[PDB]
């Protein structure tokens, strides 16, 4: 619970150190100028608030990234005692840090030599002594233990003795010192090598890039310089040890001087010296060079130094300015500044692990959620087809696992918006049909509601009005409350609910989408930064989260050169808690107290929410003892992602409460990867099923081909040549009527063909029919109208059964053409109002063809590509590092066995990223996972025979 | 005996009762009786072909139940 | 008996009641006292939810325990 | 001597010699008793593996003694 960030007593003493100290002008000679920016005064800019300040965040910073590494399978450098950074306490540490203070008070110049150096150190350590000796009251019981306690860490101030090794205190107030100087000195590689391998020796390499990297963000934070760090840097390199040089001279080589046993020795530090014939080594040749290529990162890379987004004349502006003399002169400013950093440091981390996002917005329905939300429609719609363990339409059964499914893989959140008012209102008849009883989610000794006689009077005493809005609000509310619904509703949401019934685990698919959409068409509220979930676990199924929540924080590290991106991205694609907050619409409240106190919870859930995803609803009203409550349905392609882990004191029954800080973070690496045809593929075959009803009745209803009837209107044609009629009517049939029938005989007769569709619109309209007066022309037209219904009839016969042959074999794209070539009106109304049920289903395939693919390799080819390729070759040479292992002991083994127990688990993350990047039709290639899976179980039973060995060998011994 | 059939352009089918060897002429007489109409004002049509009064029936091969179309021809004979 | 019930707000309530009786009686009493109606309130007990029809007696309610009292009205 | 060679499976077996054995030997020993194939046995008394060439007489093996063989 302890932070830099959020003490007062540490801050008190920081404030204490710039009100009479670091404050005050500096009464020295040599460089102690007053220094100004944007029109304010700041005495001391090298060594003032902002220098003692940032100190100790690196304190803070470096110890968690300790933290952080231990966490990891790394061993941290021990000091004469078995005690490593990461051992330091959250006592110890503030300590330290109320130390780290007064470290730069004694301060009166900024000379540099080393007779000034004793004084000001000198009356730095008395500073400290004399704050503490001030508030000793209320530090040396507490804050410190004893005297001797305050006198260790006022010694190390004073710095007699050079030693900077002794231990963890005096490392991490010497090296946040010196680190600080990053900002200031010219040969930014030489320094940033140098400080950098010191670190490594105690912290680690992974954590210390860690350390540099937000130490970057802290400097934009404080607005300093952030130097840049160029591999091909051609100004002379500066030895750090001292203020050395290095030369090479006639043969272009560094010169050198060789003991024994080790060929080629170590560079001769040239001091700085005069020479020649000889030149000095460039910070290019120093980096280049194979001692540094192996050891230190930076080579060959580059960090862009001032600010990224700003020309360097807009930047100086920024570094000129009213926040940079805020910063060394204001305490809790530069407090929340660094904060803010540091916490940002926590996400940004994340986000790079997995591909950008986009907009915040929810996904588009696809196929199978068009599909789904029309079959529930229908549902609440006609109630009559539920049955007791399965709901029937247009002869398609649908059993239990298939609403499971549909909770399962269908954004829900995505199916309530395909819903309407109508539907809505369809609860009550929904409601009316059933008289079914709702169970409570464990606690077997609980009253059982009838949910549809529940509901119905539940409407008629406070829904006097029957308001549709209300009856929102009315299903929300029956949301909330009511143990007897939502504990089976989110029990059998999340699947892992306990002897649910069919009429549960239905009403529950259902009533999930429609509160939903409840929720979104109500919710008028800003949508919360920060919301506090509460759950009721054991401490031992607690235990199994605080380590995989410690999996991700561990793994996850700001970056300086070196990417340990795929690693985090593994570690949280194998440890996330995303899915516990899924699938249902869980609740939040917006005030802790609700899950401290009232609820006595002792797992909350705190989810951040700054980039606004994770879109949430209100529910109830909010006032001053009102619950505050929010409804989150989780979007699939957004995570909780941990960026802290603490323990929050105890509850009502003395058990520890556990406070676990998320994150949203939209990505399409998050997207679940669900076979669709789960829900649209039942409702194709239902489409099918009601077009065979229409095809039937037209089939024999009007009916019979009759043959005879085109050929006398062929022969009438031929005939009225001679009937003294009109020269245009005798000219309409013979050149405009006549190859009509012609054509429509021959349809007709040989099989099907386009030639009948075709045909049909040759057909003369209406119009042109009464362009001919009034005659015989009469008697043409219904032999003509007998016709053509004969045509007609055949064609809209023939595209139901080609589209019916389509939706057998899916292609609702192939469907949807048959029925585009059924006539319409005056070429076809012969067929009753079944016309109906007909345009009811081109219309129900015009909206499944509006389906949306989303992407999931969406851009970052190369980041899904490459993240691939690390992660393959870091778990195959984490196996074959595995593969010659020596087994010495019993205890060897046991790591062995373990180490596999992971390894197993990483290599199908492996699978997985192989088929999410995958595109086309075509064989997934698996060949390289292949051969570390058969790797695997080469040195599965290696181990488990080499077990039985050491087990055997240890009862041999113990007899 | 053999029934063939007689239509109009105006619409109406007309039923007679004939054996072959009986001539157009003959058949147009048969309609007369039948429907009123004049002999003089009458062009059968079989096939998209005009009978002529002085060949019979099995001239033209037509058999029984078959249907002719009745155009009635003013202005001549 | 004694017993007491504390709200979000921040203020705690002094009640007397007996282990016999009711909830929506015990809840009638905290209606009386602060004027709020009983629907509205939902009762809680060390982070467990009491109904109303049920005694104390049932829930092993005892003087001096603590309830928790939140406000849960309709959305409207 | 008389030995006892046992494995965890939880079936004790009495083999009987005597004195001088070496791995070489005792693996065909084994062979013998209950037509189990000796392709790799290794050997367990006093928490260590008996390695061929050193002789039962070396590590002072006695009568009565236990054993755990396991493959
Ligand atoms: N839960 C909360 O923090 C808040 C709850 N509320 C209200 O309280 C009522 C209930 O909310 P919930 O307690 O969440 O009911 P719920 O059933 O949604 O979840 C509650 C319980 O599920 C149990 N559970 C078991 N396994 C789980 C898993 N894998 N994932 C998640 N939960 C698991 C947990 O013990 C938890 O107590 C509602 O009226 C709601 O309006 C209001 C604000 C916040």
């Amino acid at each position: 619970g302890f932070s830099l960030y959020t003490d007062d007593t540490v801050k008190a003493a920081a404030q204490y150190a710039y009100d009479n100290y670091l404050g005050k002008p500096y009464t020295g000679s040599v460089e102690s100028a007053p220094a100004n920016f944007g029109g304010r005064m700041v005495y001391r800019q090298h060594h003032g608030l902002s220098h003692t300040l940032r100190t100790m965040a690196y304190a803070e910073l470096i110890v968690e990234e300790a933290r952080k590494a231990k966490l990891r399978g790394e061993t941290l450098g021990k000091f004469k005692d078995g005690r490593t950074i990461a051992d330091v306490t959250p006592q110890e540490l503030k300590k330290i840090m109320i130390a780290q203070a007064f470290f730069v008070a004694g301060r009166d110049d900024e000379a540099s030599d080393a007779k000034n150096y004793q004084k000001y150190h000198e009356q730095s350590r008395d500073a400290f002594l004399k704050y503490v000796k001030d508030n000793e009251s209320t530090l040396i019981p507490d804050v410190f233990k004893d005297q001797e306690d305050v006198n260790f860490y006022a010694r190390v101030i004073e710095d007699k003795s050079h030693d900077w090794e002794s231990t963890p205190a005096h490392v991490l107030i010497n090296q946040g010192h010196m680190v600080d100087l990053v900002r200031v000195k010219q040969p930014p590689e030489s320094f940033l090598q140098r400080y950098f391998s010191s670190m490594q020796r105690w912290i680690g390499s992974q954590a210390t890039e860690a350390v540099f990297g937000i130490q970057r963000q802290f400097f934009h934070a404080t607005y300093e310089v952030v130097a840049g760090f160029d591999s091909d840097n051609k100004e002379p390199h500066l030895v750090v040890s001292g203020l050395g040089r290095y030369v090479i001279g006639e043969d272009g080589q560094p010169i050198r001087e060789a003991p024994k046993k080790g060929q080629k020795e170590g560079d001769l530090k040239v001091f700085p010296q005069t020479y020649k014939n000889e030149r000095l080594m460039r910070v290019d040749e120093f980096l280049k060079l194979p001692e540094i290529q192996n050891t230190f990162p930076g080579s060959g890379k580059h960090l862009q130094g001032g600010m990224p987004g700003m020309n360097e004349m807009d930047y100086w502006n920024r570094l000129n300015s009213l926040n940079r003399a805020r910063c060394e002169n204001d305490v809790d400013f530069c407090l929340k500044q660094l904060q803010t950093a540091h916490d940002k440091a926590k996400i940004e981390p994340i986000k790079q692990a997995f591909q950008s996002s986009k907009g915040k917005e929810r996904r588009q329905p696809n196929v199978d959620e068009i599909a789904a939300a029309r079959i529930i429609q229908q549902i609440l719609a006609n109630p009559d087809c539920i049955h007791d363990d399965h709901v029937l339409i247009n002869g398609q059964k649908l059993e239990q696992q298939f609403f499971r499914d549909l909770l399962a893989k269908c954004e829900m959140a995505v199916v309530g918006s395909l819903l309407n008012d109508t539907d809505i209102g369809n609860i009550d008849t929904l409601m009316r049909h059933e008289k079914d009883t709702e169970f409570h989610s464990t606690n077997p000794e609980a009253v059982p509601v009838k949910i549809g006689e529940y509901w119905i009077n539940d409407q008629r005493i406070n829904n006097s009005s029957g308001n549709i809005t209300q009856k929102k609000h009315d299903l929300i509310f029956l949301m909330q409350n009511d143990a007897w619904y939502f504990s089976r509703v989110n029990a059998i949401a999340q699947n892992r609910d306990k002897g649910s019934t069919f009429k549960e685990v239905l009403i529950t698919t259902l009533m999930t989408p429609l509160t939903s959409k409840a929720l979104v068409d109500t919710s008028q509220a800003k949508p919360p930064t920060r919301l506090f979930r509460g759950l009721n676990l054991s401490e031992e199924f607690t235990k199994g989260l605080i380590d995989q929540a410690n999996a991700m924080i561990a793994n996850t590290t700001e970056r300086l050169f070196t990417d340990h991106s795929p690693e985090a991205f593994k570690q949280i694609k194998l440890n996330d808690l995303s899915k516990m907050s899924g699938r249902t619409n869980a609740s939040t409240t917006t005030e802790i107290k609700l899950v401290k106190e009232t609820w006595d919870s002792n797992v909350i859930f705190e989810m951040l929410d700054p980039d606004g995803l994770l879109h949430s609803k209100q529910v109830g009203r909010h006032g001053e003892g009102t619950e505050s409550e929010f409804s989150v349905y989780l979007p699939e392609d957004v995570a909780l992602v941990p960026v802290k882990v603490t323990l929050d004191g105890k509850t009502q029954k003395g058990e520890n409460r556990y406070v676990f800080t998320f994150v949203a973070v939209k990505s399409p690496d998050f997207t679940p990867r669900h076979e669709s045809g789960y829900a649209v593929e039942p409702f194709l075959r239902m489409q099918a099923a009601k077009l065979a009803e229409v095809k039937s009745s037209i089939e024999k209803a009007q009916r019979a081909p009759d043959l005879e009837t085109i050929f006398n209107l062929q022969n009438e044609v031929e005939a009225v040549q001679y009937s003294h009629l009109s020269t245009g009517y005798k000219n309409f049939l013979k050149n405009t009527v006549g190859p009509v029938l012609e054509n429509s005989l021959s349809g007709l007769m040989e099989s099907d063909t386009d030639t009948l569709s075709k045909a049909l619109a040759a057909f003369p309209s209406d119009t042109q029919w009464s362009a001919f007066n009034f005659e015989e022309a009469r008697q043409a037209k219904r032999q003509m109208d007998a016709i053509k219904q004969m045509v007609g009839n055949k064609v809209v016969l023939d595209a139901l059964t080609q589209c019916q042959d389509a939706l057998e074999k899916q292609n609702i794209a192939g469907a949807l053409d048959a029925l585009k070539k059924i006539p319409s009106e005056k070429e076809m109304g012969t067929i009753r109002r079944e016309l109906r049920e007909q345009i009811q289903s081109a219309r129900q395939e015009l909206e499944s063809l509006q389906r949306a693919v989303v992407t999931p390799v969406v851009t970052d080819e190369k980041k899904v590509r490459e993240r691939y390729d690390a992660l393959i070759e870091n778990t195959s040479k984490k196996i074959t590092e595995l593969e010659t292992g020596k087994l010495p002991n019993l205890d060897a083994v046991k790591k062995g066995i373990s180490n596999l127990s992971n390894l197993k688990q990483e290599v199908t993350v492996l699978r997985n990223e192989k088929i999410r990047m995958h595109v086309g039709t075509d064989k997934v290639d698996f060949s390289d996972v292949e051969k570390l899976e058969q790797q695997i179980q080469v040195i599965d039973t290696k181990l488990a025979d080499a077990y039985l060995l050491e087990v055997t060998k240890q009862i041999s011994a113990l007899e | 005996h053999m029934q063939i059939f007689v239509k109009t352009l105006t619409g109406k089918t007309i039923t007679l009762e004939v054996e072959p060897s009986d001539t157009i002429e003959n058949v147009k007489a048969k309609i007369q009786d039948k429907e009123g109409i004049p002999p003089d004002q009458q062009r059968l049509i079989f096939a998209g072909k005009q009978l002529e009064d002085g060949r019979t029936l099995s001239d033209y091969n037509i058999q029984k139940e078959s249907t002719l179309h009745l155009v009635l021809r003013l202005r001549g004979g």
